């Protein structure tokens, strides 16, 4: 087999900026005039399309924007300038030899400008408790660097047991991230504390976002 | 226009088995190399099977050999994958694929929608549908978030819409995490502040697999 390696996985470029995707081949795939390799640009939730055949051919109606190259066991995609709708996951595909191989992808992400995230909080539903369970909902949403930190504090003591995590994939209007964070614990747990806390460390501010709910005030 | 568009996948047990189908329509089956290709969770994809114009070759990758099987009918513009013995590493979404003719084109010219594959021992399951709205002592700016928690389904996919559609542009539906065995997600909607109290806003589930479908107006507190 061939084994197809791309680096980075991911690469955050900007609006007019050149992204450069590498696909590494652990033997070579050159037969002669032709090294077949293809490239396939995947949008999330969308089937991947044709990019790039045969190393360095543009398939018709994709953007000269896109293009590709190498020989041997070192192969390259560029796109430039990047635009918005670039966002997306781009595979590159070996074809010389049986098994017909993939790379593991690369992520492009679209580099803007850091923007903070809008923090909400969400009690537990009546309707969760009356089955006897308990989850508190935290909201980080439209943010940018993906990087962050969700702290879930419990009548102020940091917890961290119960909690799931989710990010969106990069939003194709704005170029934000969004994610979700839930603490989930029993009815009872959930009732024998007072205060529940969402905090929310984005490198776009030093004071923290604190969101919070009082089980016992209103 | 090529197009391909493929069914009958679903849940299934280890050591099942199940046949999937691929149908093409904008241009000469007859003449077209066709295989599929599956992609794993971790988005890694992987050519499971293949097949010439006139059925005289077929290729499968090593871990497919001997439990699947490809075949076609050029007369209905179909694609066949047999599969048997599943193994939980065959969890994928299959997507199948057409081949540009005579090395003109790329090796894969044109993709379909996929159809999901869950090889597994966990049970079919419709989820709850609890509503996320804010504490009495909510956050009053302009816009106001909502939201609600699917949670407890098994497998993939959920689909979730607000007021059938109409919010679209300030949706944030966030991607499934797997816990004991059972899928939750969450998704939120954003309206203007003005709108929340004396207008419905109203979450729309579906959960295909169970064919279950519930929608959950979303009340104060």
């Amino acid at each position: 087999d061939i084994v197809l390696t791309q680096s980075p996985a991911s690469l955050a470029v900007s609006l007019g900026q050149r992204a450069t995707i590498s696909c590494k081949a652990s033997q070579s795939v050159d037969y002669d005039g032709d090294s077949y390799v293809t490239w396939y640009q995947q949008k999330p939730g969308q089937p991947p399309k044709l990019l790039i055949y045969v190393a360095s051919n543009l398939e018709s109606g994709i953007p000269a924007r896109f293009s590709g190259s190498g020989s041997g066991t070192d192969f390259t995609l560029n796109i430039h300038p990047v635009e918005e709708e670039d966002a997306a996951t781009y595979y590159c595909q070996q074809s010389n030899e049986d098994p017909w191989t993939f790379g593991g992808g690369t992520k492009l992400e679209i580099k803007r400008a850091d923007a903070a995230p809008t923090v909400s909080i969400f009690p537990p539903s009546s309707e969760q408790l009356t089955s006897g369970g308990a989850s508190v909902v935290c909201f980080l949403n439209n943010f940018y660097p993906k990087d962050i930190n969700v702290k879930w504090k419990i009548d102020g003591s940091e917890r961290q047991n119960g909690v799931l995590n989710s990010w969106t994939d990069q939003d194709s209007k704005d170029s934000t991230y969004s994610m979700s964070s839930t603490l989930t614990l029993t009815k009872d747990e959930y009732e024998r504390h007072n205060s529940y806390t969402c905090e929310a460390t984005h490198k776009t501010s030093t004071s923290p976002i604190v969101k919070s709910f009082n089980r016992n005030e209103c | 226009d090529v197009k391909l568009v493929e069914s009958g996948g679903g849940l299934v047990n280890l050591g099942g088995s199940l046949k999937l189908s691929c149908a093409a329509s904008g241009f000469t089956f007859s003449r077209y190399y066709m295989s599929w290709v599956r992609q794993t969770p971790e988005k890694r994809l992987e050519l499971v099977a293949a097949i010439n114009h006139n059925s005289g070759r077929t290729y499968y990758s090593d871990t497919v050999k001997g439990r699947f099987t490809i075949s076609r009918d050029n007369a209905k513009n179909t694609l066949y994958l047999q599969m048997s013995s599943l193994k939980s590493e065959d969890t994928a979404l299959y997507y199948c694929t057409r081949h540009p003719l005579i090395y003109h084109g790329n090796y894969l010219d044109y993709w379909g929608q996929g159809t999901t594959l869950t090889v597994s021992s966990a049970k079919t399951t419709p989820p709850s549908v609890y509503p996320l709205a804010p504490g009495s002592a909510a956050q009053t700016n302009s816009m106001v978030t909502l939201g609600c928690l699917v949670k407890g389904y098994f497998p993939e996919p959920v689909t979730v819409t607000w007021n059938s559609g109409s919010l679209s542009s300030g949706v944030h539906t966030f991607p499934a995490v797997l816990q004991s065995d059972l899928y939750t997600l969450s998704s939120s909607v954003t309206v203007p502040s003005s709108t929340w109290p004396s207008e419905t806003v109203t979450c729309n589930v579906a959960h295909p697999a169970s064919s279950t479908k519930v929608d959950k107006k979303i009340v104060p507190r």
